[PDB]
C-alpha cells in the first residue's frame, strides 16, 4: 500500500497508489482503394445500362 | 498549453458533441454568446481551458470543434440551438443525402466526395494551434456516416497528422434504440479499418446507458437526450484533465501511456458513479468508499460485462468533488479485500488517481441531480472483449447467409472486406483471451 | 428536403392514388385548394417530401397522373381533391390498353411514355435531393401493369441511383375484371423483381376477405377495397411524412427490410379494422397487427418465416407499453422469425393518428409466406398457358410465346428463392 | 409462457427438468440457437456467458455459475483451499494435497518427514482427465505416472459391516440465483462390494468401477441415508446427523461462501443457479473429509424425480413463477 507521485495544485491533486509489484497506409494507397471502389460502381452501372439498352 | 480538436461525425457524434460542449460551457462559466467573464486575458491566453476553446478579439470563446454529417437536419440543430453563437459556419459541415446505415456508402461512395472538404476545415483549426495535441472523434458504430466516414477520416488523419494522438468516443449498437439491422456489419467494418489508427477508444454501449437511465433516473422510456446528458457527464470526466489544472492525463499521450500497454487492446472500460435522479428532492450523498465501490458493480459500467472473469492491465480513478486522497486509499484497501480484482502478471497492481475539487456540473432542469462527489473509473479489462464476442456472433449469423451484403457490394465494396474485417476481430478476441487467461 | 415523386398509372393506380392524396392531405392539414389549415408544426415539418410549395403558400402534391384512357383521370379531376393536382401533371392518351399488358408495355404505352418522362424530369429538376419514386398501379390490367412497368424501367435508366417503390395491387379471381389478369400479373411481377427496391403487395383477394368476413360487408365495392388501401398507404408512409428515427427515408427502409435484392415484396397490415368509438389498447393493436386476418396480401404468416418486420404505431400511447407488447409478440412466437437476422423487428411511434382513430398500428413484413401469393398467380397463369388460351390478344401485339415462358420460369424462380430461405 | 433452450443433450438431470417444464404447460422449448429464451440449460464446456443478459424484455437464467470450475477441478480446488484465507490451507477437513505438473519440492518435503517418523506414507495421484489413478507408498512410482494432483490417501477409512468395505458419500447441493445454499435431504453412499485390503477395486468406490461381487449387499452398491443412519445407531450408537451431517453442512458452506464474491450474479445482467455434487470420505474416527466437487453431477435413479422437481421449485419457478426436500444452509 504505497502512495507515490503526489502532485497538488489549487484545483485538486493526483497520485498513484500501488498494491502489489508485478511478477500506416499512404495517401496514394488510400486513393487507390477509393478509386477502385468507384470504378467497381461505374462498372456495375454500365452493365445495368447495357442490360436496359437490350 | 497544447490544443485538442474535437470532431463529431454522424447523428450520434453531433448530438453527443452538442451535449458535451453545453456541459463544457457550464463548467467553465462560458455563456451561450461565447463570452466568459472569468477570463481576464481578452482575445488570447494559454490557460487549461484554451486547449478546447480559442479566443477572438471580441471576447468570444470558440470551441475547437468540427461537426460532420452527410445529412443537414442534425447539424441544423446546432445552427439554431442555444449555443449557436459559439460556432461559426466553417465548423459545421453537412451533406445532401446520408449513408443510409451503410458502411460502404459512408466510406467509399459519399466519403470520397467530402473527405477533402472536412480535412480542409480541420486544417483551419490546426493552423490556429501553437502545439496541436491531437483529435477526439465522436461517432456511432452502427450508422453509415458514423462508421463509414469516420474510418476514412481516421486513415487520412494518420496521414496529415502522423505525430498526433487520436482518441475515440464510440457508441456501441444496442437494439433497444438502434435504427438498423446491419449495425453489426458497420461496427465490425469500422473497427477493422480504424484499429491501427486509434490510440485509445472509449466504447459506450447504448444498452448500458439505457438501463442506467431506467434504473437510476426512473426514466420509463429514455430518449437520446437522456442518453446524451449522461454520456456527456462521462465524457467530461474523461476530458476534464485536459481542460483544468492537474497532473494526471494532462495530454492525449498520457491516455495511451496510462491505459494502453498493448496497442491493439486500447478499449478501456468506463464506470461512473453516482447517477442520482433529480426528481429526488433529498438523496443521501454517497461517500468516497461508496462511489468507489460502485465502480466495480457491472450495473454502472458503460459496457455490461464481468471484470471478475478477466484481468486488469491498468486502472485510473477520476474523482470530481469533495474528495481527499485519505478517503480514496481507505476505500481501495477495503475494496481489495472484498472484490475480485486480478491484474495481469506483467503489470503493477495499482490505481492512478486524479481528483478535481470542482463537483460535477449538471444541466439545469436536467434529470441528473447535483452531487457532492462523483468518480469515473477507467480500467483496461479483458472482460470488455465480451462486447466484441456479442458483436462478432451477430455478424457471423447474418454473413453466413450473406444477408444484406449486396447493399455494400453495390457501393463498390468487395465481399472480401467482410471476411477480412471479421478475421481481424477474431484475432482481436484471441489477443484478449491470451492476456485474460 | 428529401423529395419523393409520386406516380399513379391506370384505373386502379389513379383511383387508389387519389384516395391516398385525399387521406394524407387531411393528415397534413392541406385543404382541397392547397392551403394549409392545420394546428401543429408536426404537419409541415416534412411536408416537402410529398408536396411542392407554390406562390401564396400553396402546397401542390408532387404527383403525376398517367392513363391511356381519359375516363378515370377525369373523375379524379372532378373528385374531392381534384383541383389540388398540378394540371400539367395530367398525362393521358385516348386509346386505352384493353386490359392488355402488351398494349401498355409495347404498343399503346410506348407512344405515351416519353411525355410522362418529360413530366417526371420537370419534377425531379426542382428537387433539392430526390429520394426516388413511388408508383401506385394494379398488375391485372393493361396501363398500370404494362405501361407502369415500362415507366419503371425507363425511370431506372434515367435515375439509376434512386429508390423505386411501388404499391402493386395483385389480381384475384374473387375481384376480377378479365380472365387475362394472371397473364398480366405474371409479366409485371418479373419487371418488379428486377426494377423496384420495395413493393407493397396489396392482394385484392385479401381486401375482399377483410371487407366480407371482418368488416361484415356482403357486397364489397372497389370503394370499400380502396378504403383499406388508403389506411394502409397512409400507415406505411408515416415514417416518411413525419419526424422520426426509424425508416425515415426510402433507402434506409430498403436497407432494413431487404436482405436479398430479389426478395423485396412486403406484406402490409393494418389495425384496427372495426365494423367503432371504443378505444383500442396497445396489446389489442399489437395482436391484431400480426394477425393474418389483418394482412393485405392473403398469405398466412404462420406458413412462412419473417425475414424483417417494421411496425408503426400512431397515436398518443405508452411507448414503454409499446415496447413490452412488441417484445411479447416476438418472444412468444420466435419460431416465425428467422434466427440468422438478429433483431429483425423494428418499431416506430408517431403521435399523430389517422383521421377518426385514437390510435392505430401498421405492419410491414418481409415474410417468406408471400410465396403463396406468387404460387397462386403462377397456377392461374399455367392453367391457361398450357393450352395457350387467350394468347392471341398478346401475339396480336407482337409478343412471342417465349416471353410468356420466360416470365413463368422467372416467377417460379422467385418462389424457389423464397422457399430456400424458409428452410 | 416462459421459453427455454437445451444445450446439453447428455445431462440426465436436466433432461428430466426439461421434461417437467413441458408437463406444466407453461414452458415452451426453443431451438438450441434461439436467443429469445428465459432459461438456458447450457453446455458443460465453453458456455457463452458473455452473450447472456443482453436480450431486452427477457429475464434470462442459466443453470451454471460462471467461475465455479475453480471449485470443480482437481488442481483448482487444491490451489483455492491453500490460497484462500477463508479456508486457510490448514482447514481440518481437506486431505493434504499437492499439485504436480508446481509443488514437487514441497510434496517431497512433507513426504520425507512421514516415512522417517514411522507414519503412514501412502499417497494417491489423480487428475481431471480420468474415467487413470495410481495409489502407492513410494513417491517415485507416483511421479512416473504423471510424466506419461497428489493428496494423502486416507489409510483409515470407516468400514461398513458386514463386509469390511469402503464407501463414499455423495451430497447434492443446489445454489439458486440469490445464493441460497440448498442441501438435498437425500444422499447416497456409493459402497465398495469388496473387503478393504490395506496391503485394488476395494479402494475406488466409483459406481462404474464396482460394476466392472457387485450388488451383493445393497442394490447397485448404493446405500441411502435411512439405512446408513440405522446402521450408525446399531453399530456406533450415534446418528447420521450428529456424526457426519454436521461436518458435511460445514464443508459445503465453507467452499461455497468462499467463492461467493467471484461467481455471485446478485447485481448482474443475468442470473445463475447450479446443482453441485460433493464427494466426502469418512474415517474410522467419524471425521468427514472432502474429496472433490462435481459441477455436472448425475443423480441416483430412485431420486431423479424428487430432486429434479426440487430444481424446478426453488431454482426455476422462483424466478419464473407458474400459475421441503432441501435443507437451507443459512449464511451471511
Ligand atoms: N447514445 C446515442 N446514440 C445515438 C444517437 N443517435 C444515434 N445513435 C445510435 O447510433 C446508431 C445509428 O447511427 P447514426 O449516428 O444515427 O447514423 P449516422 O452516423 O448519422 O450515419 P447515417 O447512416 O448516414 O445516418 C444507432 O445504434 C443509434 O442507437 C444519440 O444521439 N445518442
Ligand atoms: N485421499 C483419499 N483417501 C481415500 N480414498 C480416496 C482418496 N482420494 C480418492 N479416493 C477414492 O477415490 C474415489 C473418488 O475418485 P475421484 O472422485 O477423484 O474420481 P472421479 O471424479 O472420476 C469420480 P466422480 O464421478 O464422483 O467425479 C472415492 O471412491 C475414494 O474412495
Ligand atoms: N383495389 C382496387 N383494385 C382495382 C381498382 N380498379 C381496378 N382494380 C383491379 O385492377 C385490375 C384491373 O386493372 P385496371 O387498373 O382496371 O387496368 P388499367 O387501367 O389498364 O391499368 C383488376 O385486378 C381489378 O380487380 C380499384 O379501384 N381498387
Ligand atoms: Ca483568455
Ligand atoms: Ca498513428
Ligand atoms: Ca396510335
Ligand atoms: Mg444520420
Ligand atoms: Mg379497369
Ligand atoms: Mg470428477
Amino acid at each position: 500500500m504505497e502512495v507515490i507521485e503526489l502532485n497538488k495544485c489549487t484545483s485538486g491533486q493526483s497520485f498513484e497508489v500501488i498494491l502489489k509489484p508485478p511478477s500506416d497506409p499512404s495517401l496514394e494507397e488510400i486513393q487507390k482503394k477509393l478509386e477502385a471502389a468507384e470504378e467497381r460502381r461505374k462498372y456495375q452501372e454500365a452493365e445495368l445500362l447495357k442490360h436496359l439498352a437490350e | 498549453m497544447r490544443e485538442c480538436i474535437s470532431i463529431h461525425v454522424g447523428q450520434a457524434g453531433v448530438q453527443i458533441g452538442n451535449a458535451c460542449w453545453e456541459l463544457y460551457c457550464l463548467e467553465h462559466g462560458i455563456q451561450p454568446d461565447g463570452q466568459m467573464p472569468s477570463d481576464k486575458t481578452i482575445g488570447g491566453g494559454d490557460d487549461s481551458f484554451n486547449t478546447f476553446f480559442s479566443e477572438t478579439g471580441a471576447g468570444k470563446h470558440v470551441p475547437r470543434a468540427v461537426f460532420v454529417d452527410l445529412e443537414p437536419t442534425v447539424i441544423d440543430e446546432v445552427r439554431t440551438g442555444t449555443y449557436r453563437q459559439l460556432f461559426h459556419p466553417e465548423q459545421l459541415i453537412t451533406g445532401k443525402e446520408d449513408a443510409a446505415n451503410n458502411y460502404a456508402r459512408g466510406h467509399y461512395t459519399i466519403g470520397k466526395e467530402i473527405i477533402d472538404l472536412v480535412l480542409d476545415r480541420i486544417r483551419k483549426l490546426a493552423d490556429q494551434c501553437t502545439g496541436l495535441q491531437g483529435f477526439l472523434v465522436f461517432h456511432s458504430f452502427g450508422g453509415g456516416t458514423g462508421s463509414g466516414f469516420t474510418s476514412l477520416l481516421m486513415e487520412r488523419l494518420s496521414v496529415d497528422y502522423g505525430k498526433k494522438s487520436k482518441l475515440e468516443f464510440s457508441i456501441y449498437p444496442a437494439p433497444q434504440v438502434s435504427t438498423a439491422v446491419v449495425e453489426p456489419y458497420n461496427s465490425i467494418l469500422t473497427t477493422h479499418t480504424t484499429l491501427e489508427h486509434s490510440d485509445c477508444a472509449f466504447m459506450v454501449d447504448n444498452e448500458a446507458i439505457y438501463d442506467i437511465c431506467r434504473r437510476n433516473l426512473d426514466i420509463e422510456r429514455p430518449t437520446y437526450t437522456n442518453l446524451n446528458r449522461l454520456i456527456s457527464q462521462i465524457v467530461s470526466s474523461i476530458t476534464a484533465s485536459l481542460r483544468f489544472d492537474g497532473a494526471l492525463n494532462v495530454d492525449l499521450t498520457e491516455f495511451q501511456t496510462n491505459l494502453v500497454p498493448y496497442p491493439r487492446i486500447h478499449f478501456p472500460l468506463a464506470t461512473y458513479a453516482p447517477v442520482i435522479s433529480a426528481e429526488k428532492a433529498y438523496h443521501e450523498q454517497l461517500s468516497v468508499a461508496e462511489i468507489t465501490n460502485a465502480c466495480f458493480e457491472p450495473a454502472n459500467q458503460m459496457v455490461k460485462c464481468d471484470p471478475r472473469h478477466g484481468k486488469y492491465m491498468a486502472c485510473c480513478l477520476l474523482y470530481r468533488g469533495d474528495v481527499v486522497p485519505k478517503d480514496v486509499n481507505a476505500a481501495i484497501a477495503t475494496i481489495k479485500t472484498k472484490r475480485s480484482i486480478q491484474f495481469v502478471d506483467w503489470c503493477p497492481t495499482g490505481f492512478k488517481v486524479g481528483i478535481n475539487y470542482q463537483p460535477p456540473t449538471v444541466v439545469p432542469g436536467g434529470d441528473l441531480a447535483k452531487v457532492q462527489r462523483a468518480v469515473c473509473m477507467l480500467s483496461n479489462t479483458t472482460a470488455i472483449a465480451e462486447a466484441w464476442a456479442r458483436l462478432d456472433h451477430k455478424f457471423d449469423l447474418m454473413y453466413a447467409k450473406r444477408a444484406f451484403v449486396h447493399w455494400y457490394v453495390g457501393e463498390g465494396m468487395e465481399e472480401g472486406e467482410f471476411s477480412e474485417a471479421r478475421e481481424d476481430m477474431a484475432a482481436l478476441e484471441k489477443d484478449y483471451e491470451e492476456v485474460g487467461v | 428536403m428529401r423529395e419523393i415523386v409520386h406516380i399513379q398509372a391506370g384505373q386502379c393506380g389513379n383511383q387508389i392514388g387519389a384516395k391516398f392524396w385525399e387521406v394524407i392531405s387531411d393528415e397534413h392539414g392541406i385543404d382541397p385548394t392547397g392551403s394549409y389549415h392545420g394546428d401543429s408544426d408536426l404537419q409541415l415539418e416534412r411536408i416537402n417530401v410529398y408536396y411542392n410549395e407554390a406562390t401564396g403558400n400553396k402546397y401542390v402534391p408532387r404527383a403525376i397522373l398517367v392513363d391511356l384512357e381519359p375516363g378515370t383521370m377525369d373523375s379524379v379531376r372532378s373528385g374531392p381533391f381534384g383541383q389540388i393536382f398540378r394540371p400539367d401533371n395530367f398525362v393521358f392518351g385516348q386509346s386505352g390498353a384493353g386490359n392488355n399488358w402488351a398494349k401498355g408495355h409495347y404498343t399503346e404505352g410506348a407512344e405515351l411514355v416519353d411525355s410522362v418522362l418529360d413530366v417526371v424530369r420537370k419534377e425531379s429538376e426542382s428537387c433539392d435531393c430526390l429520394q426516388g419514386f413511388q408508383l401506385t398501379h394494379s398488375l391485372g390490367g393493361g396501363t398500370g401493369s404494362g405501361m407502369g412497368t415500362l415507366l419503371i424501367s425507363k425511370i431506372r435508366e434515367e435515375y439509376p441511383d434512386r429508390i423505386m417503390n411501388t404499391f402493386s395491387v395483385m389480381p384475384s379471381p374473387k375481384v376480377s375484371d378479365t380472365v387475362v389478369e394472371p397473364y398480366n400479373a405474371t409479366l409485371s411481377v418479373h419487371q418488379l423483381v428486377e426494377n423496384t427496391d420495395e413493393t407493397y403487395c396489396i392482394d385484392n383477394e385479401a381486401l375482399y376477405d377483410i371487407c366480407f368476413r371482418t368488416l361484415k360487408l356482403t357486397t364489397p365495392t372497389y370503394g370499400d377495397l380502396n378504403h383499406l388501401v388508403s389506411a394502409t398507404m397512409s400507415g406505411v408512409t408515416t415514417c416518411l411524412r413525419f419526424p422520426g428515427q426509424l425508416n425515415a427515408d426510402l433507402r434506409k427502409l430498403a436497407v432494413n427490410m431487404v436482405p436479398f435484392p430479389r426478395l423485396h415484396f412486403f406484406m402490409p397490415g393494418f389495425a384496427p379494422l372495426t365494423s367503432q368509438y371504443r378505444a383500442l389498447t396497445v396489446p389489442e393493436l399489437t395482436q391484431q397487427m400480426f394477425d393474418s386476418k389483418n394482412m393485405m396480401a392473403a398469405c398466412d404468416p404462420r406458413h412462412g418465416r419473417y425475414l424483417t418486420v417494421a411496425a408503426i404505431f400512431r397515436g398518443r400511447m405508452s411507448m414503454k407499453e409499446v415496447d413490452e407488447q412488441m417484445l411479447n409478440v416476438q418472444n412468444k412466437n420466435s419460431s416465425y422469425f428467422v434466427e440468422w437476422i438478429p433483431n429483425n423487428v423494428k418499431t416506430a411511434v408517431c403521435d399523430i393518428p389517422p383521421r377518426g382513430l385514437k390510435m392505430s398500428a401498421t405492419f410491414i413484413g418481409n415474410s417468406t409466406a408471400i410465396q403463396e401469393l406468387f404460387k397462386r398467380i403462377s397456377e392461374q397463369f399455367t392453367a391457361m398457358f398450357r393450352r395457350k388460351a387467350f394468347l392471341h390478344w398478346y401475339t396480336g401485339e407482337g409478343m412471342d410465346e417465349m416471353e410468356f415462358t420466360e416470365a413463368e420460369s422467372n416467377m417460379n424462380d422467385l418462389v424457389s428463392e423464397y422457399q430456400q430461405y424458409q428452410d | 409462457m416462459y421459453t427455454f433452450v437445451v444445450r446439453d443433450e447428455n445431462s440426465s438431470v436436466y433432461a428430466e427438468v426439461s421434461r417437467l417444464l413441458l408437463a406444466t404447460g407453461q414452458w415452451k422449448r426453443l431451438r438450441k440457437d434461439n436467443p429469445r429464451f428465459n432459461l438456458m440449460l447450457g453446455e458443460r464446456n465453453r458456455l457463452p456467458f458473455g452473450r447472456l443478459g443482453h436480450e431486452p424484455g427477457l429475464v434470462q437464467l442459466v443453470n451454471y455459475y460462471r467461475g465455479a470450475d475453480k471449485l470443480c477441478r482437481k488442481a483448482s480446488l487444491v490451489k483455492l483451499i491453500k490460497t484462500s484465507p477463508e479456508l486457510s490451507e490448514s482447514c481440518t477437513w481437506f486431505p493434504e494435497s499437492y499439485v504436480i505438473y508446481d509443488e514437487r519440492e514441497v510434496f517431497l518435503a512433507a513426504y520425507n518427514r512421514r516415512r522417517e517418523g514411522r507414519e503412514g506414507n501412502v499417497w494417491i495421484a489423480k487428475s481431471s482427465a480420468g474415467a487413470g489413478i495410481l495409489i502407492s507408498s513410494e513417491a517415485s512410482e507416483l511421479l512416473d505416472f504423471i510424466d506419461e494432483v497428489i493428496q494423502k490417501y486416507l489409510e483409515k477409512p470407516l468400514l461398513l459391516e458386514p463386509g469390511h468395505r469402503k464407501f463414499d458419500i455423495r451430497s447434492w447441493v443446489l445454489v439458486d440465483h440469490l445464493y441460497n445454499i440448498y442441501l438435498y435431504r437425500e444422499g447416497v453412499l456409493r459402497t465398495s462390494s469388496e473387503p478393504y485390503n490395506s496391503a485394488k477395486t476395494c479402494h475406488l468406490t466409483n459406481h462404474c468401477i464396482q460394476k466392472e461381487n457387485y450388488g451383493r449387499y445393497e442394490e447397485g452398491n448404493e446405500m441411502f441415508f435411512e439405512e446408513f443412519n440405522q446402521y450408525l445407531m446399531d453399530a456406533l450408537n450415534t446418528t447420521l446427523e450428529n456424526s457426519i451431517l454436521l461436518q458435511i453442512k460445514h464443508i459445503i458452506r465453507s467452499c461455497l461462501m468462499c467463492i461467493e464474491p467471484a461467481i455471485s450474479t446478485k447485481h448482474l445482467h443475468y442470473q445463475s443457479f447450479q446443482l453441485f455434487g460433493f464427494d466426502f470420505m469418512v474415517d474410522e474416527e467419524l471425521k468427514v473429509w472432502l474429496i472433490e466437487v462435481n459441477g455436472a453431477p448425475a443423480c441416483a435413479q430412485k431420486l431423479y424425480a424428487e430432486l429434479c422437481q426440487g430444481i424446478v421449485d426453488v431454482a426455476i419457478s422462483s424466478v419464473f413463477p407458474l400459475a421441503s426436500i432441501f435443507i437451507k444452509l443459512h449464511h451471511h
